[PDB]
């Protein structure tokens, strides 16, 4: 139920609770893992823009420790994108939540960011909730059909879902089980040059409070 | 091509409502909001309002509330604004107002919108201004020649129909008891007076009474 | 007037039905993986990578809080790969093979360049042919137009992959994983 | 509101020199102003966005600079693509207000104003009525101040004034002064004139007319 | 709970929003491939007691780019099948959403 007409006044801002989509990851390289993330760039400024959207752009980049994973929002900046600050959970709100992106290191020629790579990621919506502010490009005219009354304001139609995770069993982990390198996917077959490795997990069934 | 078009005069009656609009084009309208604004003349600009075309959700100034009527419609692709029993001391000019998408400042304004109120328009006279008998014969000699009383612009005022006029500072309409007051005053060598005889010809874009005086 | 609303369940990553490879040894027609005209069609429907990440674009900033300050998108990103490994397969040309390629299709046998076909080998009515330029009584003039292909009228996602071959498999991730299958 | 005090309310300057308009308000905003250029006959046009970032189409003589509560835009070589009428304005708050408005005029050195009595016009007489005027051509500054004056004695009411621009050839104004009364008040007094003010002379412009002689 | 009496009013329409039932595929080959949906077509000669109600006939096309898929509301058009246009959201509201037909 979301009745007509509306109710509330000025801002209307809540406080509100949920979780995230269950990840679990496993690398191993010797050079750094890669990732990426969708981050703005430059526009083209000689042409008369009917609206002047915030063009994307993709960003190859490397992986820090500290960076925080997709949260099923999508893998953005949320620093520069989000100006109200107020719209992600608390954590993700000036950050960017970077994903990996196997299918470019699978087509390095050298092949020294994977010797073995393994994921399990679910997810499911629970709730529903609507955004608030005014739409950017407001819906066109002839796809619904007007009223009277208190159907006068068009209703804002920015819609968001919640993440909500699932259950978690201990027949679907992903460690304290071993894993011996008998091919390498790649060309490197093991080797580690330079003396270094790096392993790298993200693992969120284990995350009490 | 981006445009906001506006119309440059309005002539209304104190006490009455007009209705002021602007075209837009070039962009999507229902994805800006929309202001209006007001300068006062000899004083600066003053903000009165916002308002959206997507939904109708409208902004006014406590200054001007009640005064104005932000109201718009979609199809024609316009906005209005609608001053209700107008007073004198808003005679003034209106823009409205574009911002960029992202809207920080008005990158594109329209034209502009000067308003004037009063009861009825009047044709002007023009009266022949000669010297005195005094401030001898130095190389200069000034002349006068003086229009009054008229309602509403435009005027028009010309030395010999524009042969010999070459100097001449006309001066701007002073409006004083909603009657405009002009005057015109030629710098000019001593020897052709009172041989040439220069005239002072009035033409108006109006009721348009063509008068001719000797100088 | 009744109607429910479906919704979906959980999404996992062993449900998937890519980033796999798929080998073929027996097509389910009498194709046996031959593409001719040198085109193929590949088609694909997702429904569970399909996110909606919303945008914030700000009017003017102070820090209280009204909601009109703001004005927001909504966008959407999808990105692809595809990979394909091929295999050259002559057509030794007979007889009694030119005979069986030319009831299933015409726009084969002339795109190999090597002869014309005279589409019938006569027939047998008058066929009324006239010659005096059309003064009498009217008929269909009907002036052809092969129009080059059939499909120019519909829109597609147009890849090329003119300069996209190579001769040297295992510098890609589908020749090491097809060459360990093969054990060439 | 947040009022906005803009300083000075003109400049006098030529072509080089390196310019300063004061733009001060009564909160810190924070650095979210525009400032903006308007020349007669015309409309405005952006110049600087957030006090730091010009738009496009500008050359670099603009520059902005100041945080807090303050603020002021700087201009070297000067040129005369940029003389006009100007405008700072602040963004945050209801309602947003804007500058107080400074033409900036062009500098010239100071000439001695060339002025000219009369005695009214024979028109007026029948139908009733006698405008006195006394034209003021030629000077510099802009800032001037007149006196009317009948029989010795000043008169204050029904004083009606006008100024011109800025000519555009040599930079200098033309003032049209006007005293306006009846036909009864006319014919009874006999000394009329207008004595001026200015920096040129100590003392006043003497130009004056008497209905008996002429 | 739906009791009685109905509510009266000229429209109670409201915002909803719904999700969609997940699929996956893929179809390859050498001609591209067709597709079909229901579709309002011709009625037959004058019938007496018959009430209005539009024919629903089988059509065959080729898979266009960027149509939509079924979702659970039917193989159908809805373009020229819902007056009220305000059945389903946005994305299917005037468009045709076809399905493949592995039989033919």
């Amino acid at each position: 139920s979301n009745r007509y007409p509306a109710q509330p006044g000025s801002d209307n801002r809540e406080c509100l609770s949920m979780d995230y989509k269950q990840t679990q990851l496993c690398l191993i390289g010797c050079k750094p893992p890669t990732g990426e993330h969708w981050g703005k760039g430059v526009a083209c400024n000689n042409n008369a823009a009917a609206t002047d959207c915030p063009p994307l752009e993709l960003f190859n980049s490397i992986i820090e420790d500290g960076d925080m994973v997709d949260t099923g929002f999508g893998c953005m900046d949320f620093g520069t994108l989000q100006a109200n600050k107020s719209d992600v959970p608390i954590d993700i709100c000036n950050s960017t939540c970077k994903y990996p992106d196997y299918l470019k290191m699978a087509s390095e020629p050298y092949g020294d960011s994977l010797f073995f790579f393994l994921r399990r990621e679910q997810m499911f919506v629970r709730h529903f909730f609507n955004r608030a502010g005014k739409l950017g490009e407001a819906v066109p005219d002839d796809l619904y059909i007007k009223g009277s009354g208190n159907t006068a304001v068009i209703q804002s139609s920015a819609f968001f879902p919640t993440p909500s995770g699932s259950i978690v069993t201990s027949e679907s982990q992903l460690f304290n089980k071993p894993y011996w390198l008998q091919r390498a996917q790649g060309h490197n077959n093991g080797i580690c040059w330079g003396n270094q490795l790096f392993v790298t997990v993200v693992d969120t069934t284990r995350s009490t409070n | 091509q981006v445009q906001l078009l506006q119309s440059g005069a309005e002539l209304v009656r104190p006490g009455s409502s007009v209705k002021i609009s602007c075209k837009a084009s070039g962009y999507v309208f229902t994805s800006y909001w929309m202001h209006w604004v007001k300068q006062r003349p000899g004083q600066g600009l003053e903000w009165i309002g916002q308002i959206y075309p997507g939904d109708g959700g409208t902004h006014y100034n406590g200054n001007f509330r009640d005064k104005a009527t932000l109201t718009a419609d979609k199809s024609s692709s316009t906005a209005y604004m609608h001053l209700s029993s107008l007073t004198s001391e808003d005679s003034a000019v209106y823009f409205c107002a574009r911002k960029i998408y992202d809207g920080y400042g008005f990158s594109y304004w329209g034209q502009g919108t000067l308003v004037t109120v009063s009861a009825k328009t009047t044709p002007p006279s023009v009266y022949p201004l000669a010297p005195g008998s005094a401030a001898q014969t130095n190389s200069m000699v000034t002349l006068g020649c003086l229009v009054k009383g008229y309602f509403p612009e435009p005027v028009t005022v010309t030395w010999n129909s524009g042969s010999l006029s070459s100097g001449v500072h006309t001066f701007p309409a002073v409006l004083q008891s909603d009657l405009y007051t002009l005057s015109s005053s030629v710098t000019v060598p001593s020897s052709p007076r009172p041989s040439e005889t220069v005239t002072c010809n009035v033409a108006h874009p109006a009721s348009s009474t063509k008068v001719d005086k000797k100088i | 007037a009744f109607f429910p609303t479906p919704s979906g369940s959980i999404v996992t990553s062993e449900s998937q039905l890519f980033n796999k490879p798929y080998w073929l040894q027996r097509a389910q027609g009498h194709n046996n993986g031959i593409c001719w005209g040198n085109q193929l069609f590949v088609t694909v429907v997702d429904t569970t990578r399909s996110t909606n990440m919303t945008l914030c674009t700000e009017v003017t900033k102070e820090g209280t809080y009204k909601n009109d300050n703001f004005k927001e998108y909504v966008r959407h990103v999808e990105e692809y790969d595809l990979q394909f490994v091929f295999q050259l397969c002559k057509i030794t040309l007979t007889a009694e093979i030119m005979t069986y390629i030319h009831t299933m299709d015409s726009n084969i046998l002339e795109d190999w360049q090597f002869g014309l076909t005279p589409p019938p080998s006569a027939s047998l009515q008058d066929t009324y042919r006239f010659v005096t330029s059309q003064a009498i009584t009217c008929q269909k003039t009907a002036p052809p137009k092969e129009k080059e292909d059939p499909l120019n009228k519909y829109t597609f996602w147009e890849v090329n992959l003119k300069e996209k071959f190579s001769a040297d498999l295992d510098q890609f991730p589908l020749g090491r994983k097809f060459l360990l299958q093969s054990g060439l | 509101d947040i009022q906005m005090t803009q300083s000075p309310a003109s400049l006098s300057v030529s072509v080089g020199e390196t310019v300063t308009i004061t733009c001060r308000a009564s909160e810190n905003i924070y650095s979210n102003l525009i400032w903006y250029q308007q020349k007669q006959g015309k409309s405005p046009q952006l110049l600087v966005y957030a006090a730091t970032n010009l738009a496009d189409g500008v050359p670099s003589r603009f520059s902005g600079s100041g945080s807090g509560t303050q603020y002021s835009l700087k201009i070297n070589s000067l040129q005369s693509e940029d003389f006009g009428s100007y405008y700072c304005q602040h963004f945050w708050g209801t309602p947003l207000t804007f500058g107080a408005g400074t033409k900036l005029e062009i500098k010239r050195a100071d000439a001695a104003p060339t002025v000219s009595i009369f005695p009214p016009s024979s028109e007026q007489l029948t139908s009733g009525g006698a405008s006195v005027v006394c034209f003021l051509n030629n000077f510099y500054p802009k800032d001037i101040n007149v006196k009317w004056k009948i029989d010795g004695s000043e008169r204050q009411n029904g004083v009606l004034n006008s100024w011109t621009d800025q000519d555009s050839k040599d930079s200098t104004y033309s003032m049209s002064s006007t005293l306006t009364l009846t036909k009864d008040e006319y014919e009874r007094h006999n000394s009329y004139t207008c004595e001026a003010t200015h920096k040129t002379s100590t003392s006043p412009i003497v130009k004056s007319f008497n209905r008996n002689e002429c």
